[PDB]
């Protein structure tokens, strides 16, 4: 949407779209729309912008209004970075979803790693329906289905909001227990010894014992389930 | 009288928290619809707006809080009684609270929010809404605030009137040294590097002087130096203990 | 009476409501400057599940989140011999970076929870504090504490980000629920290429990946642990300078 | 008798002479450290017209300029609170540039003027000097003063480039003057490829290059006018050294 | 009796300037015709007869300069009369003023000069007509005269003579740090950067030690004390106010 | 009896013992240390004979030599007055290379003798400490005794790598025995484009790539010996810190 800022000459030397439809203007939530078109990559390139040797198809839109649960280019599935040759045309498809209702203007984008954004023709896609009942849904390799909107986000508070809890919880029995003045005081009077000295370091000691023992239960535990993971593709 | 007052602190964060809480429902609902396009006449109706009215606004009241500190101050700093000394302390730290919490909204909360609208909108100018919101209220308002922690403890204390704090120096320029890679981002965003990637060099100089606002503690050390030194022997040993 | 306080009373509830107030000065812009430099840092790591790799993210994230850390173990411990200041400045980190998730990238922006998560540092965080309580010597935990504030991160971070590795299959391809996530809910300025993440090597020799990245942010650590806790002794200087 | 002075008259002369030969002593030599430092790193884009485009040149120059006239600044206000030592050290920049382009450039190699002309800075060093002496703080004089010497750079240069920047039309395709001038008046080591000008690039949203780049000359510079106002601070040492 | 003189002083000015200006001259007139091919034997008629006639020159000056002003010294300067200390210093801020003329001369008008003549030539060789002149001819003879200047404190004044200024030194020695760049160009001018980009890195460490220039500031400052100190207490309120 | 020892011999016999102890003591792990920073700074261009090149070994190699011997000459001159610091430092790396060389590289993997020998830098050493002592100044030593220490590198190698430098022909095409000897004893990760040598540039000027390169790397070594000569004085602080 603000492709009007960038420099013309770089915006009519680099990418030139065409035949670029949307196949629905107006679509319900969990309703599939598919934004495709062809793009020429001018023989011309500029000095300034990057080898699209390195870019990437993107669907220009004001946040996820719009789910992309797919997209092509040059007859192949992109989920990646993908290789444009100068002087080349490709056509490219992208399968939308819509998300949030209201009325947002769709482009579709490439992006070049030393260029940045290149931004195509844009559509007012008015989407119908309330965000609560979007749901993707995928399915796992073992054949589980789960839904992208909500699925890992009980785990991660669960695992995220209690260390958060048991931080403050140990800021604040040492806050209470020794006071800032007055351990400053303390420390400053040559005394900064009976500001920490066991019975203290033995209470530090059995805190570090059941956070390690948490953490290697907690990584056997998140081990038993989920017993075969992969990295990052 | 009464050492601890509270009023002026309380009265502070609540200003300050409300005001900041209606800018962050102005722009939930002025984000989208009107918020998106710099270039139609509604972003200037409710967006260029607030740029317009940010700055000279915010320059007006760092000016005049100064300058109202400064002739407000005692001329004989020196003489100032423990129970009063005490009394000014505790509204520098009033001070000092309101100023950790405006670097807490400007610093952490609008400027990582400038983060998640990197990936909103395809960055039409450099003026966007988080822009304005982060780069023109939020740090203004701290350094301003600053100003007004820093004049205060020189004008009302003894101890940061006989000369410079170098800690409270730091405190208040590093911190007001957060806006300057507004500048220095958008020549980095236009010239250096090519996408939204936080990592850039050119987000490092937002970094150096983000450190100063470690200076905190060489300003909250000295004013624990002050209140050791005012309570009494009694007061340090056989109440304090 | 007991200068510059009428009673005890009154001196007890005065050093009560400065000692509050003296936490939550500190605690907030201490949440400021680390957040500051945490995320035009640490990136961009924390703020991407998509991001978050077994080669750059246990690496990156653990040797900057180790800075401010260091800078108030140093104010905390040699001022106040008070054992939180790791924890301290961790957990400034974690809940400002929490609540600007939830309001903003998700409240404002719609992204998922699931998608901009950030790392959780709360435990490397304790084991730090409690090194430097049981030592006594900024030295000592310089060393073996923040070894283990870079061995302690992925484990720690793993109950969090394990089932967004779990694989999928996309139109005849593999993809993590992480990336399937990172490619649904779309981000304008967020490419592919731009992920600098862990994208194979022929020196990589397979199935230690992440035990050689937490090793060797452990160590780095160390050198960075050093230098920022002489920084935060330098910040808690009470130098008056005469003219500025 | 005044010792070590035979009268008041001759205490007097002396004292002038000592003054006169005083000023000149600094003049030349920090005229001399000044032109090494900025022939040697700001380029090459003094030398040029056409390398004085609206990004780099008014980045590169004003923040590598600053150094000489900061560091005159702490020697001249500290010592004798006399308010001209960012004048000084650009009025002697500008004279030796000034001097070397007509008898060198031009009188050796009969380069024209047009094309060989030093960038001005009188205007942005006024600023400097002034902001110091209507102050007496160099805190002050950093932050006012230097982002007001890269807002005032290009500003106060265009009156003598604007001339250059008029379009021509050569074989069908559009030229600046500068670039004309440039282009005619053949210079062997210097190609186009390596001007090191704004070639443009997808992010530039524009009307704004100009004040983009003068935001980010000037308000760098107090990081490199604090550097360098300490640096003349340690260069104005008395200390001796036992040793060497 | 007189302590200005100045008669030295006029008498190296004029020397050097028109030294100087016979040098410019000379290579106005054989910059071409015999100065542009490096390999003609006219090239070493004219300009390689030169360069194999400084460094022994100037080498010999120097250390003839040194030893004469060494053996010149007086063995008793702790019993200096506050009027000859006087002159001594007005001598030494001759021999100052004489070096900054030098220091122009050699760090600003030749060091730029070889930025046109870079222009002219495709760098047949090291040793240009502008390198010539420039690296093995004023920049020598700058240091020496440094040399010069600092040993005649050295031997005059008691203040520099108890020990080593330390802003002496770097004013003597940094800026003889300038010629050591030749290799630093000329390997840098062969291998990393590849043009006559002056900007470049291979260049910058000219400017480090171009900075110590600046080294000036200190000697000038010891200069300042020591007149400071020689006026008695009549001289500095009543006449200097 | 001269306390705390017995009697004159026993005095004596203990002084000479401390004396060789500490001699051995200092010699050893400045070998260690020496030898650690040469072979993962200056190469692996020790290593190979087809890695001493005309321009980046003679370049590489006696900047990062002068070193720990600035160091060591820091060490021994000021507070002993000893001056073989730098032979020392030399010594001690010359001798723990020739070691390894011979016992791992050719006892070992047998590499021959002629592929792995190291550069020879008595020579420059010697000249470094003469320096240092008909002067009695760092400062001068660091200048013109420095200066020798680079220009006397290349000619004081060139007994030793001479005789590889003989052309072959092998398959219609020029080799030096240099080359044919790191080409005919197989080495698995060293393959020919990391050799980083000279290569050619276009500015290359006949016959003078030798005398360029050791006037770069002997002249700039001051700038290292000046920071290493401060740095061993640094590390001979007896200095006591009450905390750690
Ligand atoms: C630190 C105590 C808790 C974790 C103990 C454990 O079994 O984890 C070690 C294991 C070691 O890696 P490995 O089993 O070789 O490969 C597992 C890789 N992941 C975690 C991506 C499946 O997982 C890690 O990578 C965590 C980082 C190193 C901590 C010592
Ligand atoms: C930015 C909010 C800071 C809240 C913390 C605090 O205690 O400071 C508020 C301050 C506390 O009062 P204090 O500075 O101690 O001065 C009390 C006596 N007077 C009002 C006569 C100077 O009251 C004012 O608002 C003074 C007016 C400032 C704008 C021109
Ligand atoms: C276990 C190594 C101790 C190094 C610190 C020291 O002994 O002091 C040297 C210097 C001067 O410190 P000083 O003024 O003596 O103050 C002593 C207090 N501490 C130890 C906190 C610096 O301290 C620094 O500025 C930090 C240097 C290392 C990090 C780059
Ligand atoms: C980053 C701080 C820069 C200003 C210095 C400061 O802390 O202000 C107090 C200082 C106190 O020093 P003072 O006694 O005034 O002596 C300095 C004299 N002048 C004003 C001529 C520089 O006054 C000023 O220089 C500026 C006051 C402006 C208030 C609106
Ligand atoms: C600094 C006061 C004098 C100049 C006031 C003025 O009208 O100039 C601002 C204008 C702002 O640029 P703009 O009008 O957006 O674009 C004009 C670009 N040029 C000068 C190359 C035609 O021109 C500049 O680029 C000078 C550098 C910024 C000083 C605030
Ligand atoms: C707003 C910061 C003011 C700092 C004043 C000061 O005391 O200087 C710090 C330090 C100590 O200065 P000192 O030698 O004590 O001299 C104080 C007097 N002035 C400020 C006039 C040099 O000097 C430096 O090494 C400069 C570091 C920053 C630039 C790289
Ligand atoms: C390259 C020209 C330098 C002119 C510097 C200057 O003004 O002072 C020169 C100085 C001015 O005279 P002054 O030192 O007062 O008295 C000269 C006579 N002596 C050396 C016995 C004191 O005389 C000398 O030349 C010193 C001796 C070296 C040449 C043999
Ligand atoms: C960058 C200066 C290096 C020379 C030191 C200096 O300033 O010279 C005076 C100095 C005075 O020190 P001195 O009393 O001689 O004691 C040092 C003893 N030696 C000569 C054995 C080092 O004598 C020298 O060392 C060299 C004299 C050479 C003149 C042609
Ligand atoms: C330093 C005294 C002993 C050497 C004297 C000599 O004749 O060597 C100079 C010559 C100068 O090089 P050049 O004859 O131009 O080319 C010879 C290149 N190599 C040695 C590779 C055949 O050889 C060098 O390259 C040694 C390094 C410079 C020492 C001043
Ligand atoms: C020609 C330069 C002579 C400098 C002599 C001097 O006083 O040392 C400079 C500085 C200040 O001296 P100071 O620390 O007080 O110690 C004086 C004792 N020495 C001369 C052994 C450092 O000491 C350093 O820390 C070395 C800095 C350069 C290498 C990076
Ligand atoms: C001599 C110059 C004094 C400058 C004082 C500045 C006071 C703070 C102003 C804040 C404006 C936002
Ligand atoms: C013991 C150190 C002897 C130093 C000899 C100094 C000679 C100065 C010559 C100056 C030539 C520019
Ligand atoms: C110590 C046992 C090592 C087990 C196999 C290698 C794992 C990587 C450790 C660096
Ligand atoms: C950001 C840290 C800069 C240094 C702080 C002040 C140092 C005081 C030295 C005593
Ligand atoms: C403050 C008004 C801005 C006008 C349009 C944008 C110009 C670039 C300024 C950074
Ligand atoms: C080029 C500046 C190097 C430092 C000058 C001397 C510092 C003196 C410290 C008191
Ligand atoms: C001084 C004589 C120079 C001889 C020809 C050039 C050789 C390279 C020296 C840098
Ligand atoms: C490796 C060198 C680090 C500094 C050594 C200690 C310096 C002591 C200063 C007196
Ligand atoms: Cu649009
Ligand atoms: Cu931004
Ligand atoms: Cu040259």
């Amino acid at each position: 949407h603000g492709e009007k800022s960038q420099q013309a000459f770089l915006r009519m030397r680099t990418l030139n779209w065409y035949d670029v439809q949307w196949s629905k203007t107006t679509v319900n939530v969990n309703e599939e729309m598919v934004l495709s078109g062809k793009v020429h990559v001018f023989s011309a390139w500029p000095q300034a912008v990057a080898n699209p040797r390195v870019s990437f198809l993107n669907a220009g839109e004001p946040g996820p209004v719009l789910v992309r649960t797919a997209q092509f280019i040059g007859e192949q599935f992109a989920p990646r970075s993908v290789s444009l040759e100068i002087g080349k045309d490709y056509a490219f498809s992208i399968n939308l979803r819509g998300r949030r209702a209201g009325r947002w203007h769709v482009h579709a984008q490439i992006n070049v790693e030393g260029g940045g954004p290149i931004i195509g023709p844009g559509q007012w896609i008015e989407i119908k329906g309330d965000m609560k009942d979007f749901t993707d849904p995928v399915t796992l390799l073992d054949g589980s289905t789960v839904d992208l909107e909500h699925y890992g986000i009980s785990r991660v508070y669960a695992w995220h909001l209690p260390w958060m809890a048991v931080g403050a919880a140990w800021i604040f029995f040492w806050f209470v227990r020794k006071g800032i003045i007055t351990s400053y005081i303390r420390v400053a009077e040559g005394k900064a010894d009976d500001v920490i000295g066991d019975d203290d370091r033995r209470i530090g000691a059995i805190v570090l014992a059941l956070t390690i023992l948490a953490t290697i239960v907690g990584y056997a535990v998140t081990n038993s389930t989920f017993p075969r993971t992969i990295p990052l593709q | 009288e009464s050492v601890v007052d509270l009023r002026g602190m309380w009265i502070g964060l609540v200003l300050l928290n409300v005001f900041y809480l209606i800018v962050r429902i102005y722009e939930q609902v002025f984000g989208w619809r009107a918020g998106l396009d710099s270039f139609a006449p509604e972003f200037q109706t409710y967006w260029m707006s607030i740029l317009w009215t940010e700055i000279p606004l915010e320059l007006v009241s760092g000016l005049g809080l100064a300058g109202y500190l400064w002739k407000t101050r005692d001329r004989n700093v020196d003489a100032v009684t423990p129970r009063e000394e005490m009394r000014r302390l505790v509204v520098l730290v009033q001070w000092l609270v309101v100023y950790g919490i405006a670097i807490y909204w400007g610093a952490s909360f609008f400027t990582e929010q400038d983060g998640t609208w990197h990936m909103t909108v395809i960055r039409d100018t450099d003026f966007t809404p988080s822009h304005i919101i982060e780069f023109y209220m939020s740090y203004p308002i701290y350094s301003v605030i600053a100003v007004g922690a820093f004049f205060y403890a020189k004008t009302r204390i003894p101890y940061f009137a006989h000369g410079y704090s170098l800690a409270f120096l730091i405190v208040a320029i590093g911190p007001f040294m957060i806006i300057p890679n507004v500048g220095l981002n958008e020549w980095g965003h236009t010239f250096w590097f090519m996408e939204e990637l936080f990592v850039a060099p050119l987000h490092w100089g937002f970094v150096f002087f983000g450190w100063m606002a470690l200076g905190v503690f060489g300003v909250v050390l000295q004013i624990l130096m002050r209140i050791h030194a005012l309570v009494g022997k009694e007061g340090v040993k056989l109440l304090t203990e | 009476a007991v200068g510059p306080f009428n009673s005890v009373a009154e001196a007890a509830g005065c050093v009560q409501t400065v000692d509050w107030m003296l936490l939550v000065l500190l605690f907030f812009a201490v949440l400021g400057g680390y957040h500051v430099h945490f995320m035009l840092t640490a990136g961009d790591w924390d703020f991407w599940v998509d991001w978050k790799d077994r080669r750059m993210w246990p690496t990156v994230v653990p040797i900057l989140g180790v800075t401010f850390c260091a800078a108030s173990q140093a104010f905390w411990w040699v001022n106040f011999r008070l054992p939180f200041g790791a924890v301290f400045a961790a957990l400034g980190l974690l809940i400002g970076e929490w609540i600007n998730r939830y309001v903003n990238f998700w409240g404002w922006t719609y992204f998922p929870i699931s998608l901009v998560f950030p790392s959780a540092l709360i435990v490397p965080a304790i084991w730090l504090d409690v090194i430097l309580l049981l030592s006594g010597s900024y030295v000592i935990t310089a060393v073996v504490g923040s070894l283990g504030w870079g061995l302690l991160f992925y484990p720690n971070n793993w109950p969090a980000i394990a089932a967004f590795h779990q694989a999928t299959e996309q139109h005849g391809q593999l993809m993590t629920l992480a990336d399937l996530i990172g490619f649904h809910f779309v981000r304008t300025s967020m490419p592919e290429y731009i992920r600098m993440v862990e994208r194979g090597t022929l020196r990589t020799f397979g199935k230690d990946v992440v035990p050689v990245a937490a090793f060797f942010s452990g160590f780095v650590s160390m050198m960075v642990y050093f230098l920022w806790w002489f920084m935060g002794r330098w910040y808690s200087t009470t130098k008056v300078i005469d003219t500025i």
